[PDB]
RNA sequence: AGAGAAGGUCACGGCGAGACGAGCCGUUUAUCAUUACGAUAGGUGUCAAGUGGAAGUGCAGUGAUGUAUGCAGCUGAGGCAUCCUAACAGACCCACAGACUUGAAC
RNA sequence: UUCACAUCGACGGGAAGGUUUGGCACCUCGAUGUCGGCUCUUCGCCACCUGGGGCUGUAGUAUGUUCCAAGGGUUGGGCUGUUCGCCCAUUAAAGCGGUACGUGAGCUGGGUUCAGAACGUCGUGAGACAGUUCGGUCCAUAUCCGGUGUGGGCGUUAGAGCAUUGAGAGGACCUUUCCCUAGUACGAGAGGACCGGGAAGGACGCACCUCUGGUGUACCAGUUAUCGUGCCCACGGUAAACGCUGGGUAGCCAAGUGCGGAGCGGAUAACUGCUGAAAGCAUCUAAGUAGUAAGCCCACCCCAAGAUGAGUGCUCUCCUA
RNA sequence: CUAUAACGGUCCUAAGGUAGCGAAAUUCCUUGUCGGGUAAGUUCCGACCCGCACGAAAGGCGUAACGAUCUGGGCACUGUCUCGGAGAGAGGCUCGGUGAAAUAGACAUGUCUGUGAAGAUGCGGACUACCUGCACCUGGACAGAAAGACCCUAUGAAGCU
RNA sequence: GACAACUCUCUCUAAGGAACUCGGCAAAAUAGCCCCGUAACUUCGGGAGAAGGGGUGCCCCCUCACAAAGGGGGUCGAAGU
RNA sequence: AGGGUGAAAAGAACCCCCAUCGGGGAGUGAAAUAGAACAUGAAACCGUAAGCUCUCAAGCAGUGGGAGGGGGACCAGACC
């Protein structure tokens, strides 16, 4: 297919946002990540 | 729908698997402890558990069927001769695995897999 | 389980060998049928000098089926082809002599095939 | 909706036969009960608007339990229990929180039952599979085989209509067989036999109450 | 501001749930027993089940091959036991008694 | 048979409808892609079957004509590029039409409208024919609306975890034959019932895998050729994405297994009525009221308080200074 | 006996179609008609002849063999089909990295029924509808793509006779 | 990595077997070697591999192996180019 | 197709980040916010911050009315 017509401005952020809002579900889980490495006690997990 | 296929594909066809898995405890049972993904080493479990099996019971028949499944011939030969001595009491769980970080060019989660 | 098209053989003494089924009968708007099940056949084979001829429309019953019949004591029975016994418009058969066995299924609507039949 | 009595909660074992004294057979399909059948709670109109009457099931650890769900329980001196459903009814004057609610009592045998529960999800799935469409030619040079078509007139009405049947989701949601009889009981192993089928695979849960029909058991409207 | 209410989300182990989200189960595995709750997955053990009589050895035969040890051997996506391995580490959001009016109570 | 109106109805007349062939040439020529078919819908009634009535030149069975009624249903094949139409065997009946003669950014391309070639015919000829014949490229990653499903956010007046009412919405309420009543009613006899009841099926729908089987590249076994494991024995790899075959649990699936379609519930249409004025009679009604349709509404099954009209009930929490 | 016309008469031409074939690659009427084949045959084979409009080197009638030729029937075979179902692989879907394109008046872009250059998200009235994404299907936007290749116009162009 | 629809490239598919379809399109089936046996028609060359049937593995012997083929006997499998 | 640092390269010693690239200070210069991909540097386009503001809507997006809130060297019954 093909667009009729063109995206406006505002439209294209809100979508754009969107792809932007999975890297505040990445951080927390990175931040999760380091607090639950830094004490020394995960048996589970070596990062070396 | 998958409703009661437990089986590991790994994106393999039936050939490669059959020699993916097969390769890896070859250098799992020499080297105690491999760097791989997790997808891999949770379908290692099920046949590194079952050469070791098969050394509890180290007969001949026993182990004719390693020679085929295992490439070298070499370790089966010494995989026989320490493991009733190692794992003389131990029942199942011959292995457990460590997460880690994944790999730079395609964040593949990695993890190691080692004999206990 | 006899779709049309579906070549069949002739048990009874009537003088066939083969048909050809076109349509069911009794019910309404199907298109198989098991044991017991009248159809519209067309004959392809038949024996030299005898009243029935190659290319007539007749009526019969299934008698054997390749596909299974089920009972209701678990019993299930099968056969090795596909069978059929021409019949007039009461229901009696047309032939003499009957052949191969015949279900107890049938004496409900089909007393005389089994009492003709060799074994049941 | 109105249910004609009370029903019970089970848990789908398996399935198999059932050899009559005479030979016929029977597909008999078995239902096991876990420990808690205890009522809950009783709704009445002065309250609620309408009568009813809640009923618990499966037991579990106390600590798996939210803390308002505890007290919920805990009002009538109830155990800890997992699941909780209801039953519609016209009079509760004879049902009170603590009460067993013994399966036996209310279906004997042969009796008619109407089986509820969760089918089996087979997720997003086609036309073929969902509706039951038919499917194109697989030869004759056609490129369109499983495909469902047209989904349309064309300028007029110039839209698809509403709720034009087509893929998604199958399966996996509540359903209700009507009228199933209840085959034999035994009060040893604590279990019931129910001819026929029923949704979804060993474990699920369900709800089985007696057969309600139009014009006998239920007010008409 | 501090600290983390109920509870929710991530994370960890999985699914007869599922495109991804979602939804469901579980996260140190109990102790007492007339009794039902604390085994999620995998492994191990055992059983059903499937295939249909392994290897090695002996016997018979010039030999192919057959035959005994042997419901064998292999498999076991399933059922039941068993904490043997992994559910470790833990992280984030979150707590003004619920504005203002009127009436009836008090 | 006599009797215009049971059923036909000349001669002529008055209308509606917008599916036929046409008239006009208003939109589209910097493009609105065609005939038929496949798949998938959805409405209309001027009703082919199914439900309920009236009249009959309706004895009965079976029709005929017509009213209410569009809920549901309306087969598979032979010939044809076809529509139309004929034929075979059936069926309760095998309805007519609209949606760009529904639907090609969904499909097919047999037909028609390109280039090749040929017959007949016309033409001195090049060529030509709404004449025939053989052959002949159908592109496309969905922006928006719309539609099938599934999430998140916020709101719902403190914040929550469960259980729920049902405004609204959808799905499904279909249908054949046989038996009993009864060879009774009816009828000279042939022949053969209404109503009511009970069985067996069809199609469709919701589920299921105990059963019978398909698949089953987890697995088991047999076997051909070749390479390798030092060799024999025994195994492994390859012969695409099983080398080829014989079987197969769970799972999925139907051909398999169960269930489903109920109501002496409500209100009506057509029709039959009761009581009874205007009109001392009569009248089903311009007061009132009763029977009664597969139709309408509820009831049955599922969803459902984003129902901003945001509901209801039980329980829980709101710490420190 | 009808029905046909071996035969004859007349008009006009340079002469009026002989063998053989014939609803044919030719037949408008036409699915001609009879027969065969099929349960049923607008196609196919045989025959009749009313040859619209066969015909003798723009050759006529036959012809073994040959044909990636056209055409009809039959045996075997089978998922073509009744009627679908399961499985493998590559995509699709998710995560990370790299990263286009046609298209595009601006777009805050619902349905119905009317209205109108006669076929409206944009005008009128009523109904419906929280905001914003993802995966799927394409009815519409008279969607995209090529200043229509059909038809007509130009005192346009070109090839051929 | 995961193992939805749908598309493509492949495998099998119960009972039936062209009912599909403009049309058996596509797919399936046939297949090698050695024997037996091969029609109408014909330009006498062909048709013809016509069609249609039987056998096929391995081991021992006959046998002297005569490079073969053939014969006899035995044996495994659902199935021997 | 591709022109413009500066009067003069005085083209940035040295220190930190530092594997490079690149950047922050220092120093040079009238200017470094002229630092080499460098002169004045408009618009479309991509953005950060601040003030008001939308999740029961519907609309060629404005216009005439103008609730509530906000703002500033002139003043303020004004203006944005
Ligand atoms: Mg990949
Ligand atoms: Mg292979
Ligand atoms: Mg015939
Ligand atoms: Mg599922
Ligand atoms: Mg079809
Ligand atoms: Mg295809
Ligand atoms: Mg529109
Ligand atoms: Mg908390
Ligand atoms: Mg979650
Ligand atoms: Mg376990
Ligand atoms: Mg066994
Ligand atoms: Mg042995
Ligand atoms: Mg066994
Ligand atoms: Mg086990
Ligand atoms: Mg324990
Ligand atoms: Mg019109
Ligand atoms: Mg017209
Ligand atoms: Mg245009
Ligand atoms: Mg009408
Ligand atoms: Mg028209
Ligand atoms: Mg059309
Ligand atoms: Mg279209
Ligand atoms: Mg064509
Ligand atoms: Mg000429
Ligand atoms: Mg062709
Ligand atoms: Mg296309
Ligand atoms: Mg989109
Ligand atoms: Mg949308
Ligand atoms: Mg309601
Ligand atoms: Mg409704
Ligand atoms: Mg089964
Ligand atoms: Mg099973
Ligand atoms: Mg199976
Ligand atoms: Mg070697
Ligand atoms: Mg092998
Ligand atoms: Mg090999
Ligand atoms: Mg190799
Ligand atoms: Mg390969
Ligand atoms: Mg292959
Ligand atoms: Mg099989
Ligand atoms: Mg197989
Ligand atoms: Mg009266
Ligand atoms: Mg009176
Ligand atoms: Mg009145
Ligand atoms: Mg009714
Ligand atoms: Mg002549
Ligand atoms: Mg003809
Ligand atoms: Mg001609
Ligand atoms: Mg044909
Ligand atoms: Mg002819
Ligand atoms: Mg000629
Ligand atoms: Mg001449
Ligand atoms: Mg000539
Ligand atoms: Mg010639
Ligand atoms: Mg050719
Ligand atoms: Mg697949
Ligand atoms: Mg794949
Ligand atoms: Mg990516
Ligand atoms: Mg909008
Ligand atoms: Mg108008
Ligand atoms: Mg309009
Ligand atoms: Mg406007
Ligand atoms: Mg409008
Ligand atoms: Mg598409
Ligand atoms: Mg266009
Ligand atoms: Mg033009
Ligand atoms: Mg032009
Ligand atoms: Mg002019
Ligand atoms: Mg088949
Ligand atoms: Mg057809
Ligand atoms: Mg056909
Ligand atoms: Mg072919
Ligand atoms: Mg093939
Ligand atoms: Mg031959
Ligand atoms: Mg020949
Ligand atoms: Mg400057
Ligand atoms: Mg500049
Ligand atoms: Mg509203
Ligand atoms: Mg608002």
């Amino acid at each position: 297919a093909v667009p009729k017509k063109r995206t406006s401005i505002y439209k294209k952020r809100i979508r754009k946002n969107i792809w932007k809002k999975k890297g505040y579900w990445a951080a927390l889980k990175a931040f999760s990540l380091a607090k639950s490495l830094s004490t020394g006690n995960s048996k589970s997990f070596f990062v070396r | 729908m998958k409703h009661g296929r437990k089986i590991h594909r790994l994106s393999r066809p039936a050939d490669q698997r059959r020699a993916l898995l097969r390769g890896l405890t070859t250098q799992l049972l020499k080297h105690g402890r491999i760097k791989t993904t997790r997808a891999k080493a949770s379908a290692m479990r099920k046949y590194v558990d079952k050469m070791i099996t098969l050394a509890k019971e180290g007969s001949l028949h026993k182990r004719r069927q390693a020679l085929g499944f295992i490439y070298e011939k070499q370790i089966v030969h010494a995989l026989f001769a320490e493991v009733p001595e190692r794992y003389g009491d131990r029942n199942g769980g011959y292995t457990r695995i460590i997460r880690t970080l994944p790999r730079r060019g395609d964040n593949a989660p990695m993890a190691y897999i080692e004999l206990v | 389980m006899i779709q049309p098209q579906t070549h069949l053989n002739v048990a009874d003494n009537s003088g066939a060998r083969e048909l050809m089924c076109i349509r069911i009968i009794g019910a309404s708007n199907r298109r198989y049928a098991r044991i017991g099940d009248v159809i519209v056949a067309v004959i392809k084979e038949a024996i030299p000098n005898t009243p029935l001829e190659r290319s007539e429309v007749i009526r019969a019953v299934v008698v054997r089926t390749c596909k299974e019949l089920k009972r209701d004591n678990g019993m299930i029975i099968r056969y090795d082809d596909n069978a059929a016994v021409i019949i007039d418009q009461e229901g009696n058969p047309k032939g003499t002599r009957i052949f191969g066995a015949i279900a107890r299924e049938l004496r409900q609507k089909f007393a005389k095939i089994v009492s003709l039949a060799p074994e049941v | 909706s109105v249910d004609a009595g009370i029903g019970v909660m089970g848990t789908k074992l398996g399935m198999m036969s059932f050899f009559e004294e005479d030979g016929t057979v029977v597909p008999v399909t078995v239902i096991g009960f876990k420990e808690g059948n205890i009522v809950t709670q009783v709704k009445t109109e002065s309250t609620d608007g309408y009568n009813a009457v809640q009923v618990g099931y499966e037991r579990l650890r106390d600590r798996k339990l939210t803390m308002p769900e505890r007290g919920h329980l805990n009002k009538a001196g109830v155990i800890p229990m997992r699941h909780l459903q209801e039953f519609r009814l016209v009079s509760v004057d004879d049902f009170t929180p603590s009460q067993k609610l013994l399966f036996e009592e209310l279906f004997k045998e042969g009796d008619m039952v109407d089986i509820s529960g969760t089918t089996i999800g087979k997720g997003f799935q086609g036309g073929i599979k969902r509706h039951n469409f038919k499917r194109g030619l697989m030869t004759h040079g056609s490129k369109s085989h499983r495909a469902l078509g047209s989904i349309g007139a064309g300028t007029t009405p110039g839209h698809v209509y509403k709720g034009k049947k087509m893929p998604g989701r199958m399966g996996g949601t509540k359903t209700k067989i009507r009228k199933l009889k209840i085959m034999k009981i035994d009060t040893d192993l604590r279990v019931v036999m129910i001819k026929g089928a029923v949704p979804g695979k060993p474990g699920n849960l369900l709800r089985l109450a007696p057969a309600k029909i139009v014009g006998k058991n239920i007010p008409k409207n």
